[PDB]
């Protein structure tokens, strides 16, 4: 029935789709992201997950133990996995907590991100707010107030401080509601955020200037398609879509699908997940395109403006056109004056504002935001998104959660004096407390550190030692002939292929590249704000910085061979 | 005044007086110079001005620049009105019902925009999927009665 | 269950109650309108109601057998009433034509009854759609265009004969679908008018002068209240929207109810009636009060307005308080002036304008319309009142069809060579035929007179025979006997007296009283239209039109005596 | 002028220059009597224009009525432009930009 299709709809659309992907598109270079994007996805999308989902299956076992019985060798990775998500969930309630502080401020007129301030003389308006937009500088400093660079730290703040409390307290109460929230209930959750898309992508293929953005995301321009930044966050991009490493879709096909077939669900998944992820990252670049060329358009007029008023011009002579003519036809005139005025001329492309617009991890936000403001009635269609962000929100997290409460209520050694809402709530605590690194004035570039290498590194190198795992200790053949005794199918050559060659070389491949083109360079500019400039600079990370950098990944890679020699120093009595 | 801006209203003083004899003073230049191709530089001593009364209401007529014998006639200088009121409205504010030169009528406002039976339209449609619905009916009870 | 409430609350709910309810309030006084109608409705409403479901579901025979049974006398009592409901149907339609021609004119911006044409000149607007308002003018001549006599006839007209024609056909195709349209459907048809209801009440009571409205329908004046004129109308109201004398009720609770309490159900009908009349005849007033104190604002406004244009005043200084002083204040500063500028002082009073305002058979339309133009979007509010009407008319014009189908489709004598589609679509056919009276030019007039003579005064007879036939010719002992024994309750002296007593005096003095106060002032005067003036004139029906006024009583009424008289040459032999 | 009322503005020739010689003479009128308490009769002819450029722009001057040789300073007529600044605004359909 279509139940079935339904809770595959409400399995694979997340956070990943609507906030992660745009944010990685735009940042690497747009048409050169979904070449690699559609490679990689085809590459270890499928095999992969078809793997883990059968994997799950086989063994009717949790995350931890599959991989315990598979090999004493293997138990830690089902700790390292855990690690992964318990790592995952505190930043990442970060972003539910900005879309309930965006939802609090939709109750106004006008919204607060549609005006700037005025001046202390009340003649023009804020000159910050005038640099950047209406919106950047509404996310930059009102509901951040970030700092200039690293070092700045300053103090938590009170207000993100409360609404990523009160995330935190509504997960809560969700989580104690049961370990399920479906239930003749998909129909509405699944389909509220494509119709929420549907009306945003009315809305904005009908602004000027809007194909720009479109042909920026689609047609790739071979300079960067050579950036091997590009390849391994476009892959792991995928990895954090689709759920692998975090040991959730083993430990959900164990206890469920007695005989099912697990390569219709691994294909109807990955399709669906990479076909959200390309049509919301469309209803973004269109708007985005729109707020480039009206930048555009604004510096033009400016510069066209002040060459009026300087010499002396009939208004509306020198519009768009002749601006070239005239430029140079003010140089056999009287360079005298147009000489010692050069320095002033700014000197604008298109190409060079739709590479840097709106750039950064708050992408999202501030170019949905934007297409609000250009709307009949704001607040109602800025209340129906920022709900809609809120459940996939809530949604992400809940699924999230469950792959670190579950392998913690079920050890017989912690469960004794602690109950379930006891332990929960506990792990809730001290989330919360953890994430009030991220309500600080810098706090958003820790929210960015903390993104990237703890989301991405750490998962895809142990995707990679399950797949090795699984062929070359449990024997590929022997895998085969019970699977084609319990489903009665036979796997073709195709997947078989894609378990043991192709993906453990393009992995590792991906990785020594990407590791030698940060030897070959050194050090990492990261990112900030400028406020006295309008535009993200490109300041270094301090050497303390680096530290947790390192740590990360390690902590949440290196328990394996610390589980291989804690199996060693057993095996020796 | 009162009746077109309300608790708004500016009060009528001989300086609003000087203004308005200016403002006829400058339709009648471009009445002259736009129809009658000459350029004649009357003033605002040339609008001479009668009866003034506390309603705001008055007569007025013009008189050739210097020639003060010459009066223009009534007929050209309401055409020089209705070339320019739009713009003598504006500067104090009135609306062509607060600001009544006697014998000069407005005649605009034309409304077009339907191209046909719109409504029309709607019953035809309804009509088709009622007489179609109708047919479908007849024929289910006939064949299976 | 609360399908029973459901059921009942659309069983009572008509056009009796929207529409007729408050055109016969306003005509009679308003005031003096709902203390004639609340006493009608304690004396009439409650006991004869119950006396007929009673008899219906006693006998449990159609509406002829029943009375036949009971006496051989009694037999042509079915036969009028059902050629009471034979005279109601044909006329009835035209409410549904009018509802939708109205709809078919509510996708147009702006709506034709919200703005006035212009005049030859284009100096100004037309001369008859200023005397009327915006509304009176598109009601009397764009979808009536009504001459101001009856004797100017004309030809039929096109646009009024093809609503007409649709909603004939849309009834058809209604009936053809089985003779049953609720079940799973209640909650929602029943529920729609008061929630429109609600809607327009909130609406029209945030209107300036709205409380005049409501002051005017509440709060009567003795000196109208002796009209005898008001008692029978009000009487015959009731009779017309519970459906008693239309054989309808009889026939209901024949095949069904089988031991189920009758006063419960009579009460709760007449209670909802009652209580959806009453709250209907509020919406309106209150925007019927909010035009009547708009015109009198006018009236007062525009002299005001002459009498400073005339000598001379400081715009602003005659407002509408210092009207009297400023008016005698010009009588010994220069009367000379004063005296021969006297017969166009416009002398105007809010009473004299809440009395005439919009009064007539299509108030409900005008002021419906008239709250429409004055709303935020005006389209969307004018579909779904209209298209609630026309629910509203469908579902009576159904129930009514019923009453008329049914005494037809048992008969063997006629059901041999005409099947059921056949006969009921010819019985739609000679109804249009018939209804295209009034599509003509005088054809409102002819409307009015079909309606109140034909709707009242012979039901108002036929349920007094019904009475005096039930009480005195079957005994009244033996009917609370048989009722004791079939339903095992006693009905109280109450009721019994009401039958006997109460209600066939009060009909029958209500009758003389309306009769003598007919013969004692003579011929009677309908009204007009008045195109060059704007206001209902009072002119005189001329001597043929009597004809039909006699004719439609008589032929609903005379088939008591005629069958009295064929049971007595059957008697012979 | 193109830029704030598109293809519906009119030209400016010098009956335009009449008009807003005229507007700058009521408004000093008006400053004088409503803050000096005098009564001054500025005409058209005492608003002195130099400097006109085809971009619509030119410097003025004002003067005493009769007496060529008294300047009104520039601190006075810029109060008495900002006192009636929205009713020369409207003579011309124009706005503040
Ligand atoms: C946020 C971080 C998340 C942390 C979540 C991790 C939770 C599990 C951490 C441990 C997983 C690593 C496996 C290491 C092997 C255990 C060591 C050992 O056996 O001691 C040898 C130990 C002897 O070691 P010795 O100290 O060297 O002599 O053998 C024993 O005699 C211990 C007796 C066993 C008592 C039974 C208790 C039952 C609870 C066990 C279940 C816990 C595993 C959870 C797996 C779930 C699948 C069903
Ligand atoms: C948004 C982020 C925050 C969200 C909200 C988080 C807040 C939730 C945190 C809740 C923490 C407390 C959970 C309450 C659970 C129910 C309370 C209850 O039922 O109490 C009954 C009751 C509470 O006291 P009462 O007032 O007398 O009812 O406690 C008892 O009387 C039971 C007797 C307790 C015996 C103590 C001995 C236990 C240990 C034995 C020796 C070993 C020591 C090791 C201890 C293990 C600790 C790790
Ligand atoms: C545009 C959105 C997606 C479009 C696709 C719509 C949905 C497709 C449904 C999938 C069809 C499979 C139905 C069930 C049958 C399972 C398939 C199966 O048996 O596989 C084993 C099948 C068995 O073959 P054997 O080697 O003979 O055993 O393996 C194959 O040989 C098929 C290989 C096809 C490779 C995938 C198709 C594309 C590869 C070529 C390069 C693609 C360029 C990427 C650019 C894309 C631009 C958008
Ligand atoms: C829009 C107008 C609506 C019109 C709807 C009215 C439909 C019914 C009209 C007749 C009602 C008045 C009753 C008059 C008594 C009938 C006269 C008579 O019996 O002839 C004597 C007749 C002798 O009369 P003679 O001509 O004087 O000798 O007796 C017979 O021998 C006739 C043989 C009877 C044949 C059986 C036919 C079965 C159909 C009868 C059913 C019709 C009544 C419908 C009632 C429904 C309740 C179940
Ligand atoms: C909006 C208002 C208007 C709404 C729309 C109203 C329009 C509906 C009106 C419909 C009128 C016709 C109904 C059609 C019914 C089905 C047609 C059909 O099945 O025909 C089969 C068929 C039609 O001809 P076909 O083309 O050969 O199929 O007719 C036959 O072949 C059957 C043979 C007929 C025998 C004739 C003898 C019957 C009478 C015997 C002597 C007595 C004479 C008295 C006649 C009684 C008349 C009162
Ligand atoms: C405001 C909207 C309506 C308000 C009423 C809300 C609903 C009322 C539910 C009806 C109560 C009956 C429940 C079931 C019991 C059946 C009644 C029963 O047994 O009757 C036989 C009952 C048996 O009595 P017996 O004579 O001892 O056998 O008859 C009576 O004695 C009751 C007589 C009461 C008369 C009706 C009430 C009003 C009469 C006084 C004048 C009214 C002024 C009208 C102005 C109204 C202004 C709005
Ligand atoms: C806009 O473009 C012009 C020309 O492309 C730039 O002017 C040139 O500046 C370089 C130095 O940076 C000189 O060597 C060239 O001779 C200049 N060209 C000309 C034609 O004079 C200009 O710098 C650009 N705008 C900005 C803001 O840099
Ligand atoms: C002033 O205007 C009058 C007209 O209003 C002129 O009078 C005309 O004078 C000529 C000869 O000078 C006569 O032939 C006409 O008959 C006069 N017209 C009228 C209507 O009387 C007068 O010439 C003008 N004076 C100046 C100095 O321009
Ligand atoms: C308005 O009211 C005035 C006074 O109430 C009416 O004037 C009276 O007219 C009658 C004749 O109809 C005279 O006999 C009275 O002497 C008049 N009264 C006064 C005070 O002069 C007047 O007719 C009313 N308006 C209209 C239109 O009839
Ligand atoms: C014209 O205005 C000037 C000022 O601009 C007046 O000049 C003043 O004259 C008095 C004596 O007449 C001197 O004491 C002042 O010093 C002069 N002021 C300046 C600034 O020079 C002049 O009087 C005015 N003339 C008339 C006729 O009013
Ligand atoms: C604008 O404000 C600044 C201080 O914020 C002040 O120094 C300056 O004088 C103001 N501008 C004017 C024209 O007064
Ligand atoms: C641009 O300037 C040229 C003169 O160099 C002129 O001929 C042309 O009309 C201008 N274009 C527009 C659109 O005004
Ligand atoms: C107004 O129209 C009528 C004819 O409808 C015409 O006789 C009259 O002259 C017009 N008014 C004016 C001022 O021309
Ligand atoms: C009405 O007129 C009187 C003079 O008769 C005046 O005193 C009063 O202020 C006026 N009322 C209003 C509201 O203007």
């Amino acid at each position: 029935s279509l139940q079935f299709v339904f809770a595959c709809i409400s399995y694979a659309v997340g956070l990943g789709n609507v906030w992660r992907f745009p944010y990685l598109c735009q940042m690497y270079g747009g048409g050169s992201f979904l070449v690699p994007y559609i490679i990689m996805l085809i590459v270890e999308g499928m095999p992969l997950l078809y793997l883990e989902l059968a994997v799950g299956q086989r063994m009717r076992q949790g995350s931890i133990g599959a991989w315990r019985t598979i090999s004493p060798y293997l138990s830690g990775v089902g700790v390292a996995s855990v690690v992964v998500s318990f790592f995952l969930s505190m930043y990442y309630n970060v972003i539910n907590a900005w879309a309930f502080w965006y939802l609090f401020h939709s109750f106004q007129d006008p919204l607060p991100w549609s005006v700037c301030p005025l001046n202390g003389n009340h003649t023009g308006y804020d000159e910050e707010c005038e640099k950047a937009s209406s919106t950047q500088y509404f996310w930059y400093r009102k509901t951040l107030n970030i700092s200039p660079s690293l070092q700045e730290n300053g103090g938590v703040q009170w207000e993100p401080a409360l609404c990523l409390l009160l995330a935190w307290l509504v997960v809560y109460l969700c989580i104690l509601r049961g370990t399920e929230s479906t239930g003749k209930v998909v129909y509405f959750t699944a389909s509220l955020p494509y119709c929420v898309l549907i009306i945003y992508l009315i809305r904005g293929l009908t602004l000027h200037g809007a194909t720009n953005g479109l042909m920026y995301m689609f047609t790739p321009k071979i300079e960067q398609l050579a950036n091997p930044k590009a390849w391994i966050n476009a892959a792991t991009q995928i990895f954090f879509s689709l759920g692998l490493g975090f040991g959730s879709l083993i430990a959900f096909a164990s206890y469920n699908e007695p005989s099912n077939n697990c390569q219709k669900h691994a294909i109807i998944v990955s399709l669906i997940n990479s076909f959200t992820s390309i049509f919301a990252s469309i209803v973004t670049f269109s708007i985005y395109g729109f707020k480039a060329t009206f930048n555009y358009e604004n510096c033009l007029k400016k510069v066209s403006l002040l060459l009026t008023n300087t010499f002396d011009l009939e208004d509306g002579f020198l519009t768009a056109s002749n601006l070239e003519q005239v430029k140079g036809y003010l140089a056999s005139a009287y360079p005298s004056k147009y000489s010692e005025m050069f320095p002033q001329i700014k000197n604008c492309s298109l190409e060079s504002e739709l590479d840097t617009a709106v750039q950064g991890t708050g992408l999202a936000f501030i170019v949905y935001t934007e297409a609000i403001k250009n709307m009949e009635v704001s607040q109602l269609w800025s209340v129906l998104y920022f709900f809609m962000l809120l459940m996939l929100g809530i949604g992400s997290m809940l699924g999230n959660t469950a792959a670190i409460l579950t392998p913690l209520t079920d050890s017989k050694i912690i469960s004794s004096h602690l109950p379930k809402e006891a332990i929960s709530g506990l792990v809730c605590l001290v989330n919360c407390a953890i994430g009030m690194v991220f309500t600080m004035e810098a706090g958003n570039y820790w929210f960015d550190i903390f993104n990237d290498y703890a989301a991405t590194l750490s998962l895809l190198l142990i995707v990679l030692v399950e797949t090795i795992a699984v062929c070359y200790v449990y024997g590929l053949r022997r895998f085969e002939s019970d699977l084609k005794a319990m489903t009665g199918r036979a796997v073709s050559w195709y997947w078989k292929v894609m378990w043991a060659g192709v993906s453990p070389l393009l992995i590792v491949s991906l990785f020594v590249f990407y590791l030698s083109d940060y030897i070959l360079t050194g050090t990492l500019k990261y990112q900030a704000w400028d406020a006295s400039q309008g535009q993200l600079v490109t300041k270094d990370y301090p050497a303390y910085a680096l530290a947790v950098i390192g740590l990360l990944v390690a902590s949440s890679t290196m328990c394996i061979p610390l589980a291989a020699l804690g199996t060693f120093v057993q095996r020796r009595l | 005044l009162k009746s077109a801006l309300g608790d708004k209203a500016y009060e009528w003083n001989d300086n609003e007086m000087y203004l308005f004899r200016s403002s006829v003073a400058y339709a009648m230049r471009q009445y002259f110079l736009k129809v009658k191709n000459q350029m004649i530089l009357f003033g605002e001593e040339d609008v001479r001005v009668a009866n003034l009364k506390p309603r705001i209401s008055f007569n007025f007529f013009v008189t050739a620049p210097k020639n003060v014998s010459d009066i223009i006639p009534r007929t050209e200088v309401e055409k020089a009105i209705r070339m320019s009121r739009s713009r003598i409205n504006d500067a104090f504010r009135l609306n062509d019902n607060s600001l009544e030169f006697l014998g000069i009528q407005p005649t605009l406002g034309p409304p077009n925009q339907p191209p046909v039976s719109i409504w029309l339209i709607v019953f035809g449609v309804v009509m088709g999927v009622i007489v179609v619905g109708i047919v479908i009916l007849i024929f289910t009870g006939i064949r299976d009665r």
